[PDB]
């Protein structure tokens, strides 16, 4: 098989997957949803114990075996081969949820090309009766139904949720978003068609640009008057609501989606080169840079929110309460509309979001494309381009049902149900298979001399008890706590809750059904069946 | 409410200029558009242009951008229409209508008494 | 530009019968599920009066006899049998961007 070549492209790819628009969206959103300051204190130890061991162990396993992501299990535990299809379905769902955000971001980038951005005021295609958020000389009387120009732009222009009365009501089509998704899919298909060479070559040009745009946006937002209330609200200890009913589980899920363990991308990036004496270093640096960029995004978001609250002369905890994922697209839009240096900051921020989401979804799709090819050699021989075209077709077919519907309700449902308990159970079964079933002693007896140092006394005790204990605790809390959802003054009905629970349960039923298929295809009694089926080849 | 009071009649001369005022009150005039129509005696209606108070945005059309100009005044809550090269063709009555909101379809619900510019 | 054409030009409908007014164009003014169309009532000497809101809802203070429907390109203005006082020239307005244009006009009588 081919190799990554030079370590620089591999490091760039890992850090590019680390910097994720999904994380930049979810971290400050749930932060402000739970209360802001009471989100970072019970977060650091969970982030460490969820990212460091899983990422490091999976990178080491990939660099040691080099058999893709699905075929890498044939030499460890062939009973749990269904995890390949599980993570494939998970990646399909995550891509279907990411495509709508990508289309929204690119449509915003297109609409932000005119000299007069359509955010300072409401034009002939917006409800001016409720469009009254204009900073005047104390002549505004906010009521229980007042809205914002950016809110109207996100609601009745790009989404048109006014035509849909919920999930049970069908919504109108959107040709603009349709062509946007078409263009995004052709771009990503032309990007993946070449191969791992252009994969590693395309990350370097899109590596420092998001960082520099983030830095200039931060130094621009930190200068506006009102950058103190935001940071004071973001840096509150708040030791009152963190014991049991806090945001610990949501923070765990957020850092899980950020680090991306078990998503197949790590095994994909490690199945190319051995990367001697640098696996632990790369894992540590990518984890700390992901934590740093997430912290910086949350910091700048809360700074802009505090600035807006001080400009509006209102408390920070009441602006955009019921707003879901719109928070970014509304607050940053209002900030750029208020900034006298517009028409440039919005463009560079939209370009940042576009390239970030592109590299994220590209790595996510490659992590499945290079695994299914290793699983099917008759396809990997010649039909690679045909299969990637077919997977692009099926991905856009799956994303059509959530794009053409014209409603963010299914988007929020997938955001709160697809990247949660299913991938949590996937990570749990992967960890228990690599720790309990597969001997940790013989697992480390090679990676020790492979990386030069001894991983003992930390992972020998972390991979066995505390990590699976925390995983099972998070999973049980998720299964026991009913995930109530609200978005744009719309309560999710019990039928939608049941549908979400059913899709979350069936998203990982492939692993137990494959276990059943294996135990019914293996002859003999149960004892000899298991003891001759779970054999590392 | 209905308080779109306009000015009285004026005299039209060849190569002149007349200003028509439109006093708006009773609602948020700085958030709704201000439309101006042109009706000839014994003819239909002709749209001149629109103006958005508080922002200065104007959209002139209907071969009238060369001789018609709209001006808003947030202090006096009045709308002014600048004219030029007055002729017997454009010498007719002019109204001052206020458009509706977005969900209402931007309809001219409120009108004025009329300004007979003859 | 977007020009409107009305038909018919004159409707001498007697008292006790309904009538219909059409306003055709190249639009297709449908945008965000809101039919961009406005119907006005112009009386001789009196200023115009709004009748239908976005060609779907009735105006403010207007009688229940006024109604209107239609979508896409063709639009119908179905009016209940009126009296000798509701006779007035009606106009259709296209409020879609970026320019606004009025209709031709109808001459309803007995
Ligand atoms: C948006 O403007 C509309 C008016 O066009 C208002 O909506 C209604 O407001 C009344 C008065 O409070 C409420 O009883 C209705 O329930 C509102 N409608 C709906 C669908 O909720 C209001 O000023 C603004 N907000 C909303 C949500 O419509
Ligand atoms: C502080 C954060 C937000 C911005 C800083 C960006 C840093 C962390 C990123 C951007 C460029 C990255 C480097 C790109 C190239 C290489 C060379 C490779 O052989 C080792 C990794 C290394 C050295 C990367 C380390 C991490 C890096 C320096
Ligand atoms: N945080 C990276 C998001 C992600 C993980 N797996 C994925 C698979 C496909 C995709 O488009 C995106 C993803
Ligand atoms: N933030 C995780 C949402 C959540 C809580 N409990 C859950 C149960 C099932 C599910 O699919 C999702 C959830
Ligand atoms: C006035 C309308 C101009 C529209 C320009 C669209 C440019 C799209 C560029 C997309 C780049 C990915
Ligand atoms: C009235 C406009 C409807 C537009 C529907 C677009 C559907 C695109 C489907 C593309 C499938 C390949
Ligand atoms: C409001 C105007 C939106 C224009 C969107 C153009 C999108 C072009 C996509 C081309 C895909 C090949
Ligand atoms: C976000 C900060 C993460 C810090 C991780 C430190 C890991 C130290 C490992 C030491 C092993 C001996
Ligand atoms: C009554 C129609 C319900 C449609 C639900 C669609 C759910 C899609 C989940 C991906
Ligand atoms: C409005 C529902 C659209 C479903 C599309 C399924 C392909
Ligand atoms: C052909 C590859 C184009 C990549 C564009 C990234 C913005
Ligand atoms: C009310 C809790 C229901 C849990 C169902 C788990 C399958
Ligand atoms: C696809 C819709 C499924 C509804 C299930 C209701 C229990
Ligand atoms: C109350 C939760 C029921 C979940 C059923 C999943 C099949
Ligand atoms: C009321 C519980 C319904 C479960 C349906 C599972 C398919
Ligand atoms: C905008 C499409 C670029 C293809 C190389
Ligand atoms: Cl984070």
């Amino acid at each position: 098989r081919e190799t990554w070549g030079k370590k620089v492209d591999f490091l760039l790819s890992v850090i590019g997957y680390a910097v994720d628009l999904g994380n930049v969206w979810r971290f400050p959103y749930i932060c402000y949803q739970n209360g802001g300051g009471a989100f970072l204190l019970p977060y650091t130890i969970m982030a460490i114990f969820g990212g460091i061991p899983l990422f490091y162990m999976e990178l080491a396993l990939g660099q040691y075996h080099r058999n893709g992501c699905i075929s890498i299990w044939r030499k460890i535990c062939p009973i749990f081969k269904g995890i390949g299809y599980a993570i494939c379905i998970i990646a399909f769902y995550i891509a279907s949820y990411y495509n709508t955000i990508m289309a929204w971001a690119l449509y915003y980038l297109i609409s932000s090309f005119t000299d007069q951005l359509p955010w300072t005021s409401c034009k002939n295609s917006w409800n001016t009766g409720n469009c009254t958020n204009y900073f005047s000389e104390d002549n505004i009387t906010w009521t229980l139904h007042s809205t914002s120009p950016a809110e109207e732009f996100y609601t009745r222009h790009v989404l048109q949720i006014h035509r849909s009365k919920g999930l049970q009501d069908l919504g109108g089509i959107s040709w603009q978003l349709a062509l946007c998704i078409m263009l995004i899919f052709t771009v990503i298909y032309f990007s993946i068609w070449k191969g791992v060479k252009t994969s590693g070559k395309v990350v370097w040009v899109t590596a420092t640009f998001p960082y520099i745009i983030l830095s200039v946006l931060l130094v621009r937002g930190a200068t506006l008057p009102g950058a103190w209330r935001g940071v004071l609200f973001y840096l509150k200890p708040n030791w009152q609501k963190l014991l049991e009913t806090g945001v610990w589980i949501d923070a765990a899920a957020q850092i899980f989606f950020s680090l991306g363990p078990g998503f197949g991308v790590l095994l994909a990036f490690a199945s190319y080169n051995k990367f001697n004496n640098n696996c632990y270093q790369d894992a540590l640096v990518t984890s700390v840079v992901n934590c740093m960029t997430s912290f910086v995004s949350g910091f700048v978001i809360f700074t802009v929110l505090g600035y807006m609250a001080e400009m509006r002369n209102e408390d920070v905890s009441e602006v955009a309460k019921d707003a879901g994922p719109s928070l970014l697209f509304i607050t940053y839009a209002e900030a750029i509309a208020n900034m006298p240096a517009s028409t440039f900051f919005a463009i560079i921020f939209f370009l940042m979001l576009i390239t970030l989401g592109l590299d994220s979804t590209f790595a996510g799709l490659e992590g499945v494309i290079t695994a299914v090819l290793d699983e099917f050699p008759h396809v990997w021989a010649k039909r690679r381009e045909r299969f990637v075209l077919a997977v692009v077709i099926t991905c856009f077919f799956g994303s059509l049902v959530t794009l053409t519907f014209g409603g963010a309700y299914v988007v929020k449902l997938l955001e709160e149900y697809a990247t949660g308990p299913a991938v949590l159970t996937v990570a749990l079964i992967e960890a228990v298979a690599v720790s309990w079933f597969y001997g940790i002693t013989q697992f480390c007896r090679d990676v020790k001399e492979m990386l030069g140092f001894s991983p003992g006394w930390f992972w020998r005790i972390c991979w066995v008890a505390i990590s699976p204990l925390f995983l099972l605790f998070i999973i049980c809390s998720f299964l026991m706590s009913p995930p109530q959802l609200r978005l744009f003054q719309y309560n999710y009905p019990y039928w939608s809750i049941i549908l979400g629970y059913c899709i979350g349960t069936s998203s990982f039923i492939c692993i137990p059904t494959y276990i059943a298929y294996r135990l019914i295809i293996t002859p003999g009694t149960f004892k000899e069946r298991i003891i001759k089926s779970i054999t590392p080849e | 409410q209905v308080q779109l009071q306009q000015s009285g009649p004026e005299l039209v001369k060849l190569g002149a200029s007349v200003r028509i005022s439109c006093k708006a009150s009773g609602y948020r005039f700085s958030y709704s558009w201000m439309n101006w129509v042109k009706q000839r005696p014994g003819k239909g209606l002709e749209w001149i242009g629109r103006i958005y108070p508080g922002d200065g945005d104007t959209k002139y059309s209907g071969k009238f951008k060369g001789k018609a100009t709209l001006t808003a005044d947030k202090s006096s809550s009045t709308v002014y229409m600048q004219l030029s090269s007055l002729t017997s063709e454009d010498s007719a009555v002019y109204f001052c209508a206020r458009s509706a909101y977005g969900s209402e379809g931007f309809a001219m619900d409120y009108w004025g008494q009329g300004t007979s510019v003859t | 530009d977007i020009v409107l054409t009305q038909s018919p030009a004159s409707l001498a409908v007697s008292l006790g019968q309904r009538a219909t007014i059409s306003c055709r164009a190249s639009e297709s003014v449908d945008n965000y599920g809101i039919s961009f169309l406005n119907w006005f009532q112009q009386k001789p000497g009196q200023p115009p009066k709004l009748l239908i809101y976005a060609a779907s809802n009735q105006g403010s203070g207007v009688p229940a006899r006024f109604s209107g429907s239609g979508s896409g390109t063709y639009f119908s203005l179905n009016i209940h049998p009126m009296e000798e006082d509701d006779t007035a020239v009606y106009f259709c307005q296209q409020t879609k961007g970026v320019s606004w244009t009025f209709g031709g006009g109808t001459k309803v009588e007995i």
